[PDB]
């Protein structure tokens, strides 16, 4: 004799059941990093937060709706977060000829 | 005279991602490991959510 | 048992105004200062709310209204109370244990979120003796229970902790909505301490979002539970010996409409404006602001 068992899933995704994210990783701050907090992908740098959320907020929205400011899921801290860096380029000549 | 002619940026390196930690699983443990087991005819039908 | 008590009172509806309520947080996105306008289900402001109420001042054992109701796109229920007669709710479609039903009870040491189907009685309810050990002895929710596939359990809403007959400071806001197969609750305890027992409190509040399922049945019909103290205040028989305390609560409903909200620093509500009651505020809605010049 074996013992076995036939494991059988259901379809059609209406109701969602099981699922798994998992594969958590590490952190970094104060460089230019992409970031998937949850699922919100962006691309800049991480600092702090002296402002506060409200206990069910999860991440803020500032002036002409863009994100600004994201708690981590494991550490609760809400982190601010900042466009990366760039520019425009001039040059100044003084005359090919000269 | 001067000239607006190039634009630059600076490229990230490394990506992170996180999420809340895996506080709740699915308990699987009493179905391979449990105390007796269901017949031929007839079964345990366990759903899981 | 089904009890079918008699002494039934059934009596017109109580309206009263729905004086500036129902309002809450759309999303969980946080704002600084700003003013935005969003369309959304909402409370309209100023509509007539239907009064229910149990009370024990001229009829101890004949004040009792616990009816069903229809749950088109959703409720603002709004109860005020002192020692917490209203203690569970009821929803579905048929209800004849044949389809899925949410029987959202409070207990006391965790509230109880279920799917399952019953066969629920004409009159279904709670009820609890005055004796020292305190229990729900009639537990005359329902008589049968037959499937299901999902429960939840969590800590129980909390309570004022204000146990006296004088001002109700108990008074507790609920909104529910269904939508996208997921029924999403929000809601505030407010306590306050005294106020005069004519209608809902004249002033403004929030509905923090509380919580969520993703079980995703249709709902169109539901109904209240209400948990009595039957006491000795008529003492003797239990079935039609009782009391009916004091208890009111106003029942509303919620329509699609937008509105222009402001934040503070924090980013707390403060209040907000909608926009289809008054000229002026189509004025200020389109302006983008809560001020006007000539
Ligand atoms: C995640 O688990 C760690 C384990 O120590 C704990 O310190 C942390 O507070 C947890 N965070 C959340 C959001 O559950
Ligand atoms: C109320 O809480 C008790 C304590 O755990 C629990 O045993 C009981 O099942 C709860 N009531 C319901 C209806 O589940
Ligand atoms: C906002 O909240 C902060 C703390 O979270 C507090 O210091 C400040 O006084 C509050 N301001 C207003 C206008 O509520």
């Amino acid at each position: 004799p074996y013992r076995v068992v036939v494991l059988s899933f259901e379809l059609l995704h209406a109701p969602a059941t099981v699922c798994g994210p998992k594969k958590s990783t590490n952190l970094v701050k104060n460089k230019c990093v992409n970031f998937n907090f949850n699922g919100l992908k962006g691309t800049g740098v991480l600092t702090e937060s002296n402002k506060k959320f409200l206990p069910f907020q999860q991440f803020g929205r500032d002036i002409a709706d863009t994100t600004d400011a994201v708690r981590d899921p494991q550490t609760l801290e809400i982190l601010d977060i900042t466009p990366c860096s760039f520019g425009g380029v001039s040059v100044i000549t003084p005359g090919t000829n000269t | 005279g001067i000239y607006q002619t190039s634009n630059f940026r600076v490229q990230p390196t490394e990506s992170i991602v996180r999420f809340p930690n895996i506080t709740n699983l699915c308990p699987f443990d009493e179905v391979f490991n449990a105390t007796r087991f269901a017949s031929v005819y007839a079964w345990n039908r366990k759903r899981i959510s | 048992q089904c009890v079918n008590l008699t002494t039934r009172t059934q009596l017109p509806p109580a309206y009263t105004n729905s004086f500036t309520r129902g309002v809450y947080y759309p999303d969980k996105v946080f704002r600084s200062s700003v003013l935005h306008s969003t369309q959304d289900l909402f409370l309209p402001f100023f509509s007539n709310v239907t009064w229910f109420h149990v009370i024990s001042g001229t009829n101890g054992t004949k004040r009792f209204d616990n009816p069903v109701l229809p749950f088109n796109d959703g409720v603002y229920f709004a109860s005020i109370e002192k020692s917490n007669i209203i203690r569970g709710w009821i929803f579905g479609t048929t209800l004849d244990s044949k389809t899925q039903s949410l029987l959202i009870v409070n207990n006391a040491t965790n509230v109880v979120i279920k799917v399952c189907e019953f066969q629920f009685c004409n009159d279904p309810f709670l009820d609890h003796k005055n004796n020292k050990s305190w229990m729900e002895s009639e537990f005359r929710v329902y008589s049968s229970a037959n499937n299901c596939t999902f429960e939840y359990v969590s800590q129980p809403f909390l309570m004022d902790l204000e146990g006296k007959q004088g001002n109700f400071k108990n008074l507790r806001e609920f909104v529910f909505k269904n939508i996208d197969g997921y029924f999403k609750i929000y809601s505030k305890h407010t306590p306050i301490i005294v106020r005069e027992p004519e209608d809902l409190p004249q002033g403004f509040s929030a509905l923090e979002p509380l919580v969520d399922l993703p079980i995703g049945i249709n709902i169109t019909r539901f109904q209240t539970l209400l948990a009595l103290h039957r006491s000795y205040l008529t003492p003797g028989d239990s079935s039609s010996g009782w009391t009916a305390g004091a208890a009111a609560y106003y029942v509303g409903y919620l329509q699609p409409r937008t509105f222009l909200l402001k934040y503070n620093e924090n980013g707390t509500i403060t209040d907000a404006v909608d926009c289809a009651l008054d000229p002026l505020s189509e004025t200020k809605c389109t302006l983008k602001s809560f001020t006007v010049e000539k």
